[PDB]
RNA sequence: ACCUCGAUGUCGACUCAUCUCAUCCUCGAGCUGAAGCAGGUUCGAAGGGUUCGGCUGUUCGCCGAUUAAAGAGAUACGUG
RNA sequence: UACUAAGUGGAAAAGGAUGUGAAAGUGCUAAAACAGCAAGGAUGUUGGCUUAGAAGCAGCCAUCGUUUAAAGAGUGCGUAA
């Protein structure tokens, strides 16, 4: 419900942030105050129904996304994802593993790292 | 209903069938009614 | 293909011969999402929830030697967690499944081949 | 236009198109093809219109062959001549079609849109349409 | 979304809503006397200058035939 | 596939009067004359405990014919035991509707009364001044009913405005 | 005129206003029966016309309106 | 070129009109990019109605003003 | 002995026909087949981009993958989101 793609930093100025019920700055506060770690960085952030949206919230361990970007070594948007640009290697690919070891639910090592390369090979860069 | 002489299924869901030997459609889009087919 | 049916009844009749320890209760909305959750608690237990037909359950419980021929007539989502290697904690988690739901009754199986009372089952489950 | 070269004479004998197709009998390069149920005849200026009706809807990449094209002419006499008083001058030109000639051929094109383009082709054609594919 | 559009999304200043439109000046003329008529007055706009951009085919019509 | 299906019976709610020209189920909630002409090609059965009517003949138009009365069978058992029920919502700025005695009033756009008379062997129940309960023995005559109050209103896409079906959300059409 | 009522005014503004008002009076009728003037802190004023409102004496209420006064 | 050329009385106007519906209007109804009015679409329905003046012999046509409405036609392009 | 539910018979173009029989092939299948219904339908993922804002359905490059009976960048409906 209102998958939500925001920095760590402000939690004032999402529009689709607060549409389910829930205000805005009752947990920005606390947002920012427990986000000050990786402001600046990716956040993602999901909800539930608490029991009448007074106050809920969960905040997503971060997916290789801004990381997997760097890993083709580009700052530029993939609109080409059958070209194999950047260098990735099973080394880089299981430290990569080890950010979504605890953010999927299916829990094995290669299983993660086939979840990487599929999202992966069509991020812009066909992955090894 | 539509004035022509020759009908064929032109949205997903017109289904044709024949009232009193009349042939005409049922949809739920109401630009999509015809008779006379 | 019915050929297929019944090599496939049998195939499922020599599992759970071969397996001791197996329970199948009938869940409304077993959810994948819940089910990956426990798929994490199980991890790399012997026992794996799975999903298969009912009219197969039936055959394969009736080739491979296991009580009951009234008990397989079940009628709904049934999942089977065939326990082994490590069956004490899939029973832990299946329990945990049964309080999980509004109560679910016992339909099938038990902790290594003997089926018994399901008022203590659940006990060593947790 | 197609209009031939040369003629050797402008006020000709049509033709007698009751029997069995004498020429372009089956499809010989595509892979579909329109035939005709019985023969008539056709004008050139609706198989202009056929031809450039099918290359609109023809791909890119796909081609198409036409077997029957305008031999015959064809005249008409105005309207204030009683009858009879010579041959009057030709106007346009005519191709017989007998029946079972196939006149089209497609290829190198998806067969959906083969299928779209010999439904054009049929909407086009006074003659009754049928559906072949290449045999060999 | 008929006159060279921005409808890829919505901004929002926190409490107001305030979406950008770049939208040529000849455009305003019953623009903006429709938007008041048809958001009933609930909203407003502000005059400001965007820029020296290309001038559609439409306005081109009368410079040379 | 609609052929002899299980049709269920408890025979003491509901007694039966299987007759070639008219078939009379009674019981606590009213009773029901089917009305069946003659020259059917259909047999029936003396039987309770899932009664069952078989064919005797196989053909399209008897093939109908079983399937249309085996539904019509399952309808007036449903509504023997049963009963049956219709709700209307009324969606409009001054629309309503009560009820004198045995008869519906409407407000509507029209300038001039409009009131409809209540059928035989249904009732009407009133809870908010526009959305009504209509409740009978026949699916059939509530059905009719509701469309007969259906037949002076009809919603229309600019705004919310006319005889809903309590469950009709329609399509949206943006103008002025 | 057809629309209106004097509790759903009052709500539509405590609602969406957040006006916090007070009420003085309460019309008699639904939309077109508007012929008195229930009186909150006083006595209730039947209208005993329409259109000419000339004649206005304060009635006493029949209870099943005071007791909600 | 087929009866009527040992007689078929053929334009136009007045009057009398009768009939058809591919309906001009009143009527029913659907649909709409049908806010509403104001619109278009065609299915039914021929029950009824379906003007007055200027112009050149007039049909045609144009014009003037005007009606809920200022039809297309058939009847020796109606009626000596 | 078959067809027609069209008074076809007892007139006819183009096209349309899920009207209906007969014929020769032809998939599943009493172990539930075909529906409809009772239930899930997950998951990187709002894949990457775009227009500050487009992010399963504006659109383009991809259009691949784990758990798994299976889950599709989704089957469509929903907002500029």
């Amino acid at each position: 419900i209102a998958k939500i793609n925001l920095l760590g930093g402000q939690a004032k100025p999402g529009p689709a942030l607060a549409s389910v019920g829930i205000n805005m700055g009752e947990f920005t506060k606390q947002f920012n105050e427990k986000t000050k770690d990786k402001q600046g960085e990716m956040i993602p952030c999901v909800i539930t129904a608490y029991n009448d949206k007074s106050f809920d919230f969960i905040l997503k361990t971060t997916p290789v996304s801004i990381l997997l970007k760097q890993a083709a070594k580009l700052e530029k948007g993939a609109k080409n994802a059958k070209t194999i640009v950047g260098k990735i290697t099973m080394a880089k690919a299981k430290e990569i593993a080890q950010y979504k070891l605890v953010d999927l639910n299916a829990n094995t090592v290669e299983a993660a790292l086939k979840m990487v390369l599929g999202t992966a090979k069509q991020m812009g860069i066909e992955v090894i | 209903m539509k004035v022509r002489a020759s009908v064929k299924p032109i949205c997903k869901d017109c289904k044709i069938i024949k009232r009193h030997q009349i042939v005409r459609v049922i949809c739920k889009t109401q630009k999509h009614k015809q008779r006379q087919g | 293909a019915k050929k297929d049916k019944a090599q496939q009844v049998a195939d499922v009749s020599h599992l759970l011969s071969t397996s001791a320890g197996f329970v199948i209760f009938d869940y409304t909305s077993m959810s994948a999402i819940e089910a990956t959750s426990i798929r994490k608690k199980l991890f790399k237990n012997g026992s794996k929830i799975k999903v298969i037909k009912n009219n197969i359950l039936r055959r394969a419980l009736k080739a491979g030697k296991f009580e009951g021929i009234d008990e397989t007539a079940i009628k709904g989502k049934l999942a089977v967690a065939v326990g082994v290697n490590e069956i004490v904690e899939t029973l832990k988690a299946v329990d945990g499944v049964v309080k999980a739901k509004e109560a679910m009754n016992f339909v099938c199986g038990y902790f290594d081949n003997r089926a018994f009372n399901s008022a203590d089952l659940e006990k060593i489950a947790k | 236009m197609l209009q031939p070269k040369r003629t050797k004479y402008r006020k000709p004998h049509n033709v007698s198109y009751e029997g069995k197709a004498k020429g372009n009998s089956y499809v010989a390069f595509g892979e579909y093809g329109l035939v005709a149920t019985k023969g008539n005849w056709i004008d050139a200026r609706a198989i202009e219109s056929a031809r450039i009706a099918i290359s609109k809807c023809l791909g890119k990449t796909g081609k198409m062959w036409i077997r029957i094209f305008p031999h015959m002419s064809k005249t008409k006499k105005p309207l204030e001549v009683r009858m009879g008083s010579g041959k009057g001058n030709p106007e346009f030109w005519v191709a017989v079609v007998k029946q079972g000639t196939v006149m089209f051929e497609v290829a190198n094109i998806p067969e959906s849109q083969m299928i779209k383009a010999l439904t054009r082709a049929g909407h086009k054609l006074p003659v009754t349409w049928k559906i072949l594919k290449r045999e060999e | 979304s008929s006159r060279r559009g921005l409808i890829e999304g919505t901004e929002q200043r926190d409490n107001v809503q305030v979406i950008k439109a770049k939208v040529p000046l000849k455009e305003m003329f019953g623009y903006a006397t429709d938007l008041r008529s048809f958001s009933q007055g609930r909203g407003n706009y502000v005059m400001q200058f965007s820029h020296y951009a290309e001038t559609p085919k439409s306005v081109v019509n009368e410079i040379i035939a | 596939k609609i052929g002899n299906r299980t049709i269920t019976l408890d025979p003491a709610k509901v007694n039966l009067n299987f007759q070639k020209d008219h078939i009379a189920v009674k019981g606590p909630l009213g009773q029901i004359e089917l009305k069946l002409p003659p020259n059917l090609p259909l047999k029936f059965e003396l039987k309770d405990n899932n009664l069952q009517i078989t064919r005797n003949n196989e053909l399209k138009q008897s093939k109908i014919f079983h399937g249309t009365y085996n539904a019509l069978i399952t309808n007036a058992i449903i509504g023997v035991t049963q009963g049956f029920e219709k709700k209307l919502r009324l969606v409009g700025v001054g629309y309503r509707a009560n009820v004198e005695g045995e008869t519906l009033n409407l407000q509507l756009g029209y300038s001039h009364p409009i009131k409809e008379k209540i059928p035989k062997g249904l009732t009407v129940k009133v809870e908010k001044n526009t959305e009504i309960t209509i409740s009978g023995i026949s699916k059939e005559l509530v059905g009719q009913f509701a469309t007969e109050v259906r037949k002076w209103r009809k919603p229309e896409p600019y705004k919310g405005k006319g005889v809903l079906y309590f469950d009709e959300v329609i399509v949206r059409k943006a103008g002025k | 005129k057809t629309g209106a009522n004097f509790e759903r005014s009052v709500q539509s503004i405590q609602q969406r206003l957040g006006v916090k008002a007070v009420p003085i009076q309460l019309p008699i009728g639904a939309e077109n029966d508007f012929n008195g003037i229930i009186d909150l802190i006083e006595e209730k004023v039947y209208f005993f016309d329409g259109g000419k409102e000339e004649k206005a004496e304060e009635k006493p209420i029949p209870d099943q309106f005071k007791d909600q006064v």
